[PDB]
């Protein structure tokens, strides 16, 4: 390791491979001195972490493959239901963070593993597959009447996707200002899905800590998209999920911005109601 | 220019005041060297004798130890750790 | 429904205490016209009421308290504790007599006394709703509540908490000690920060939280409090540690009138004694450079030599002596618990030996309160030279420049808006007209003004959204440079970011770094080599950079932008040539790094002729469909860059004297600048005639003004030059006298722009040649 | 147009004309009995003159037939104080508000 | 399409390669040169 | 003191300029436990960055270079400035060589590092099998030397045209000599250990 100064090379063929900012691979017959690699291996602890992404993709193209199969055609390939169902709540104990009693010492060494190791997985799929899948899947609104292009076992477990989908959504955006900041381009889906009557506990903590990591994302918001959420105070009863998001939406770094500020006293403010 | 630049009695008293303290550091607390970090420090040491708990100089430098270790690029350039390196230095 | 009903329920009081958190969101940030709107929702006596009642719970006691104080009195706190550590008196003749002991070696009691620090009201104005609506409002400030009614209610509460904890009441005021003594402690330290109270009524808080030294039951100090209750208390000691800071500068700010006041006399005493002392002939100038060659902040450390070239007599040497020994005991060192020098320094490893801390502040705060009481002589050293004195008539017009400057660090912390872009500029314009803004310009060092208007600058640059305000925060600037000098080098080294985000309309941030190379040759021959290629490289850019704002208008295609690199220039021949002479490093370092970049230069020199351009250049200004079809014009900025251009090559030469002597290199800048340009390129510029105007005149961005003709003249003077005649008579052949005859036609602004160049120029053309 | 109906018989002597300072002390609730605003609150009379174009037009011409010792009931319409939208926080758009009125002092 | 990058590309998941040979029997010994192996994508999982 | 240096990563600050004058404090006398204290807390947390740290940290220091020199040289005899001023010398500094003290303090914490004979520190200080990066220091210092010997050589042959020298050039050269005074010695307790 180190000393090697080795190249990969062929067997049959017998001729070596280089390059002629992103350099493509060729098979180059001339060939020259800048071949002499070093061999590095990096850290053992996320391979089988790349591995799981692996597996559970090769899941997920099979789950892309099954379900819009009976999407476009109504029905008066066996669905994994069992498969898909446990997948998930491990992932949720995989990137849930650690309790608040442990020392500085060996809590903040894990933060920053799970960071970049949440980073390390943004860049293969991760956090547009969610949407992927869930794009087609709330646009049924009923548990067992609209759900029933599938069959019983998903009439049955209509509930138990989405109430960990929107928990792994959440998880991402835990505490993580890296990776919210390219949800901000389409921050109308976040906003029109509250009084949809089905998992509304994940979809207002994702809007908590979509708010908290970047205020990138805060100079969007204007009067169209803040009024569903006074409408979801009124339709979900007396949440403490539902006034904090506003404690945190207009504060910021310590600024704030006043295009924000009084557009709530517009509203909920002055009805008393 | 400096021929028959003005002399003192020419520019006002409210001029003269300013001019006075900005040389007055210069010459009077400039030139004071003592040695009070000595006696500051064997108190926090000292304290240990009470009537296995942390001491109080040991909470300040557990304190500095894991001020640094933050995640950041750049390190926090603070108020008192300037000063108080010289003070134990 | 009783609020006196949520102690049980479980439910709905952790709902009600986070309705009031966003209460305090909506009113914070200096945020003004929802603070009257809220007063109508929550009004005085429902808060009055409710803060002296008892039976109340811990998390809504705590959140309607810090409410009260975010609605009404955080927008009166900043303006105060961001300048408490500048320290400006004037001398009134209420600072003529204070000791620094009260007079009856004890040491006085803190936070009283007379102080006289120019500080600016709150300016507090009274909440109405019958009010008819205007319409934009121009400036909406904080409801009037009546204080002194509350300045007993802010005490009393205390007063019997403390003979309850004494007491020690199991189920106390809230649920538990921590709600007893958290809120109260902070609603007393803002009020104690901003100066309501008075100097006897804060008698009785030194008699609260210490009854035993204080004195002119039990206290607060020692009894055992958890760890989140008493920062407060760190905090309003380091209140009143910071006021015992402030006695020290006013008692010695009433000594720099005292001492210039005894010695100002004695000095006319001097110089009317040695005036007629002619006994002395070698000596009498040596004592005379006492008098006359010295700076005036040169002779007051001449002065002070006295220690272990003093002409000064024996009897007006030992008031300081006593002064400042004085000022040493009133310090740690007694200079050969009783005081709050040994009360407090006693109580933080007090607190330490009890428990381990469980907080980040806490550590750090009462840490850094004792290192400032044991070395208040070196803390006094780094806050007394940012502390100035001006004379008592100036009052009415530096307390509205300390309004402003409380304005404008109010605004700093919001983003900027819609209507926020003429609040700021009329506040930086209402400096302007101050009368103090040009009469000392080193107080405004010490309040940090020169950088808070480049932070707010920092914000908008990082496209820009904000076009108004650029222009006027270099406004500012502009007219800062240049009122002195030492604030010059405040601005040299934020140059790597005063010309980053130059490459608009008006003026843009390179002005300032022009303006910051000005006037001296010391602040000119300072600056590292580093700073420059990045000019040549925006240079560089625009030798084949289009221009975004021609062809987004319109405008025929020029492959090159001539006015977007034209004042680039200007920055450069500033930073080389100061005041009549010439650099000896930078000039030799310009040339260089100037002539390896083959853009950087026009597209005629790249391989046609000077002249073939300008041949080109005045036909298409002539005609409209090859010019612009509303300033900005091809037609005079292809002339324009070339001006430019040539000129700093004509003054980027060295001095004469340097060319007879042994300088290996300072001729081959010569020669090579005489090589790559031509001589006989320059008689045809010289030899174009005018457009005069007769009877018409013609439009001055549209054609030949002499602008551009003063800059061939000085490139013919020096680095090229004259030695014999044949060429002497052939300059001023065509050069000078069909035009300077076109002078005498009408001897009208163009006949002054070229009077402007026939006595600025072709004179010391001819003077230096007339032997 | 505003009806006036009055609480407690005061004077009937003195009605303010132009050039006369006032304190009346108010106090207010809407339509839908919610409390908005007072000056009980205050311990504070609340003093103005009348012409300054100071209170809302609503207003002003009924503080201008009332007399000392007198508490009257005014109900204003929308369309006589902040028809369109109004002020932000206060009152919501096209409301009735609701004063009783008392004149304390000072003609 | 395969390509080489800088050093921020140089941390993520799918720019590691393993090494495994053709026989199944004590396949993970020290090797020398000269031995055929074969290059393993991980996250994709498609090998080059 | 270690890892608010080891967090810093490429700042020449004025902080360090204090941290290091404490490291100066508490490895002067030539002690063993705290040899001992720092070796093991090193190899056992693994976290290479502290190397980095001191293998940015000494090459951005300043040099005997003679462009930067002139222009001062006429700057210094300006005395008198005009619109009743002096001149700021101490504002000013000296342009060339103004990081003296952090490479002086610097170079005797490495002394003192390894002042103590104890040679598993020697052969830590170029070797680390234990971490996955060497850094190798005492090529780089020597880096640093053949840097300053052709400094301070083309500063010779710039004035031995010049017989009699006068003082700020030769001040320049003895604030240059007092820290070549101690990275002269600053790798010889690199090798006199056994």
């Amino acid at each position: 390791y180190g000393e090697s100064l080795c190249f990969v090379q062929h067997v049959a063929s017998g001729l070596w491979l280089t390059y002629a900012l992103k350099k493509k691979a060729i098979l180059h017959q001339e060939g020259h001195m800048d071949d002499a690699l070093f061999l590095t291996r990096c850290q053992q602890e996320e391979s089988q972490a790349a591995r799981m992404i692996h597996s559970t993709a090769g899941l997920y193209n099979q789950f892309i493959k099954g379900l819009d199969s009976f999407s476009g055609k109504p029905r008066g390939p066996a669905l994994p239901i069992e498969a898909v169902i446990l997948s998930l709540q491990d992932l949720i104990g995989y990137f849930e963070p650690p309790s608040e009693e442990l020392q500085h010492e060996e809590k903040q060494s894990k933060l920053r593993s799970l960071r970049n190791r949440q980073s390390l997985f943004q860049e293969e799929g991760m956090l547009s597959l969610v949407l992927n899948c869930i794009d087609r899947l709330n646009v049924y609104t009923t548990a067992a009447h609209f759900a029933e292009y599938a069959g019983e076992e998903a009439a049955e477990s209509w509930k138990e996707i989405v109430n960990l989908l929107y928990e792994l959504l959440a998880s991402l955006i835990r505490g993580n200002r890296a990776n919210c900041a390219l949800f901000s381009t389409n921050l109308d889906w976040v906003v029109s899905k509250l009084d949809r009557l089905e998992a509304s506990s994940g979809i207002l903590e994702v809007l908590y800590c979509v708010l908290i990591e970047s205020p990138e994302v805060l100079n969007i918001i204007q009067e169209n998209h803040i009024k569903s959420i006074i409408s979801l105070l009124d339709k979900h009863g007396r949440n403490h999920k539902v006034l904090d998001v506003l404690c945190s939406l207009c504060v910021c770094n310590g600024v704030a911005v006043r295009s924000n500020q009084d557009l709530i006293t517009e509203n909920l403010l002055p009805g008393r109601e | 220019a400096c021929f028959r630049m003005t002399p003192l009695y020419n520019l006002p008293t409210h001029r003269a005041c300013n001019m006075f303290l900005e040389s007055y550091k210069a010459a009077w607390i400039l030139t004071e060297d003592h040695s009070f970090e000595d006696r500051m420090i064997d108190d926090l040491s000292k304290a240990g004798e009470q009537e296995k708990k942390p001491d109080p100089l040991h909470q300040l430098v557990l304190h500095f130890s894991r001020t640094a270790l933050t995640e950041k690029s750049k390190l926090d350039e603070d108020y008192l750790y300037m000063a108080y390196a010289d003070i134990m230095a | 429904m009783d609020i006196l009903e949520l102690s049980e329920r479980l439910d709905l009081q952790r709902f009600h205490s986070h309705t009031l958190r966003l209460y305090r969101a909506v009113c914070a940030l200096g945020n003004n016209r929802v603070a009257h709107a809220l007063c109508s929702h929550v009004d005085q006596a429902q808060l009055l009421h409710a803060l002296e009642d008892a039976h109340l719970p811990g998390p809504l006691r705590a959140g309607y308290y810090d409410l009260l104080i975010s609605i009404h009195l955080e927008s009166a706190c900043r303006s105060r504790r961001s300048m408490l550590s500048e320290y400006i008196v004037p001398l009134t003749p209420e600072t003529r007599a204070i000791t620094l002991f009260p007079p009856g070696r004890r040491h006085g009691l803190p936070g009283v006394g007379v102080t006289t620090s120019l500080r600016p009201p709150h300016h507090f104005s009274p909440p109405c709703f019958v009010a008819a609506l205007p319409a934009e409002a121009p400036a909406r400030l904080s409801p009037a509540i009546p204080l002194e009614a509350l300045r007993d209610k802010a005490l009393r509460m205390l007063g019997e908490a403390v003979r309850d904890g004494g007491q020690h009441a199991r189920d106390p005021v809230g649920g538990s000690v921590e709600f007893q003594f958290v809120p109260v402690l902070k609603l007393v330290s803002t009020l104690l920060v901003m100066g309501i109270f008075g100097d006897e009524d804060v008698k009785q808080i030194l008699k609260m939280i210490e009854p035993e030294v204080f004195t002119e039951e039990e206290g607060l100090l020692q009894m055992k409090l958890p760890e989140s209750v008493k920062l407060q208390m760190c905090n309003l000691l380091e209140y009143f540690c910071d006021q015992e800071l402030q006695h020290r500068v006013e008692s010695l700010a009433a000594f720099a009138e005292r001492y210039v006041d005894k010695l100002q006399a004695n000095q006319r005493s001097r110089y009317a004694l040695l005036m007629r002392a002619f006994t002395m002939s070698a000596a009498e100038t040596a004592r005379r450079t006492r008098e006359f060659r010295s700076p005036p902040q040169e002779q007051i450390n001449m002065l002070l030599h006295f220690k272990d070239d003093c002409p000064l007599p024996e009897d007006i040497r030992q008031d300081l002596q006593d002064f400042h020994q004085d000022l040493l005991a009133h310090c740690g060192i007694q200079l050969e618990p009783q005081s709050l020098q040994e009360l407090v320094s006693h109580m933080v490893v007090r607190w330490a030996q009890e428990d381990y801390v469980q907080s980040p502040e806490l550590v750090r705060a009462m840490f850094s309160l004792l290192h400032r009481q044991y070395d208040g002589l070196g803390e006094l050293l780094r806050a007394l030279p940012r502390a100035y004195t001006i004379s008592p008539s100036s009052v009415e017009d530096t307390m509205s420049l300390l309004e402003c400057l409380g304005q404008i660090r109010s605004l700093l912390i919001v983003q900027m808006g819609p209507q926020e872009e003429n609040l700021m500029i009329q506040s930086i314009g209402n400096i302007m007209n101050n009368k103090v803004f040009y009469q000392h310009p080193n107080l405004m060092r010490a309040l940090g003004m020169h950088e808070t208007v480049m932070e707010v600058m920092v914000n908008v640059l990082g496209e820009i959204r904000f076009p108004k305000m650029v222009t006027s925060c270099c406004r500012f600037l502009c007219y800062f440079c240049r009122i002195s000098r030492q604030n010059q080098r405040s601005m040299f080294d934020h140059l790597s970011y005063l010309l980053e985000n130059s490459g608009m309309q008006g003026s843009t941030p390179l002005d300032v770094a022009a303006a910051s190379v000005i006037d001296n040759n010391e602040l000119a021959l300072a600056l590292q080599e580093q700073d420059l290629e990045k000019v040549v490289s925006y240079l560089a850019g625009c030798g084949l950079q289009s221009c975004p704002m021609l062809l987004a208008k319109g405008y025929p295609d020029i492959g090159w932008n001539p006015c977007g690199g034209e004042r680039y220039l200007d920055f450069l021949r500033f930073a080389v040539f100061v005041n009549g002479e010439s650099v000896e490093e930078n000039a030799n370092v310009v040339v260089r790094l100037l002539i390896r970049k083959p853009e950087c230069f026009g597209p005629a020199l790249r391989g046609s002729g000077l002249l073939a351009a300008i041949e080109e250049a005045i036909r298409i200004s002539e005609d409209p469909a090859r010019d612009g079809p509303n300033r900005v014009h091809l037609g005079h900025a292809i002339m324009s860059f070339y001006a430019a251009l040539i000129d700093l090559l004509g003054r980027c030469a060295p001095e004469m004297h340097l060319i007879q002597a042994g300088k290996g290199e300072a001729l081959r800048i010569r020669a090579i600048l005489r090589s790559l340009v031509p001589l006989d390129d320059l008689v045809g510029i010289i030899s174009l005639p005018l457009q005069i105007p007769t009877l018409v005149q013609p439009k001055m961005s549209a054609s030949f003004v002499p602008d551009h003709k003063a800059s061939m003249v000085l490139f013919l003077d020096r680095v090229y030059g004259i030695e014999n005649q044949d060429f002497l008579l052939h300059v001023l052949d065509v050069g000078f006298l069909p035009d300077m005859r076109a002078a005498a036609s009408l001897d009208t602004e163009m006949a002054l722009a070229l009077n402007r160049y026939l006595c600025l120029a072709v004179l010391p053309l001819i003077t230096k040649c007339a032997p | 147009g505003v009806e006036i109906e009055t609480i407690s018989p005061g004077d009937g002597r003195t009605f303010p004309k132009k050039g006369q300072t006032c304190v009346v002390h108010y106090t207010g609730m809407l339509q839908n009995g919610k409390k908005f605003d007072s000056s009980r609150d205050r311990n504070k009379p609340f003093k103005f003159r009348i012409g300054k174009q100071e209170v809302i037009k609503g207003f002003e011409e009924g503080a201008a037939q009332m007399s000392l010792g007198q508490r009257a009931k005014l109900t204003c319409t929308p369309d006589v104080a902040y028809g369109a939208t109004g002020h932000p926080g206060v009152i919501p758009p096209n409301a009735t508000l609701i004063f009783d009125v008392e004149l304390l002092n000072l003609e | 399409l395969v390509y080489y990058e800088g050093g921020a590309v140089c941390t993520h998941a799918r720019s590691l390669w393993r090494l495994e040979p053709l026989r199944i029997s004590w396949s993970g010994s020290h090797l020398r040169w000269g031995q055929p192996l074969r290059i393993r994508h991980v996250t994709t999982g498609r090998y080059l | 003191v270690l890892q608010m240096i080891s967090a810093c990563k490429g700042e020449t600050g004025a902080m360090v300029s204090s941290t290091l004058k404490l490291g100066i404090s508490i490895l002067n006398g030539g002690n063993a436990e705290v040899q001992q204290k720092m070796l093991d807390y090193l190899k056992d947390k693994k976290e290479v960055g502290f190397f980095q740290s001191i293998q940015a940290l000494m090459q951005t220091c300043s040099v005997l270079d003679l462009n930067a020199f002139e222009r001062q040289n006429k700057a210094e005899g300006l005395g008198m400035v005009n619109e009743d001023g002096t001149v700021i010398n101490r504002q000013n500094g000296e342009k060339v060589m103004a990081d003296d003290e952090f490479t002086q303090d610097l170079f005797r914490f490495l002394q003192l590092l390894c002042e103590g004979h104890n040679n598993d520190f020697q052969n830590y200080l170029r070797t680390q099998t234990g971490n996955t990066t060497t850094i190798n220091i005492i090529i780089c210092t020597v880096d640093y030397l053949l840097r300053l010997q052709e400094s301070i050589s083309d500063f010779y042959w710039y004035y031995s045209g010049k017989d009699v020298i006068e003082e700020q050039g030769k001040r320049n050269f003895s604030k240059a000599m007092s820290v070549a005074k101690q990275v002269f010695n600053s790798l010889t307790e690199y090798i006199q250990g056994p």
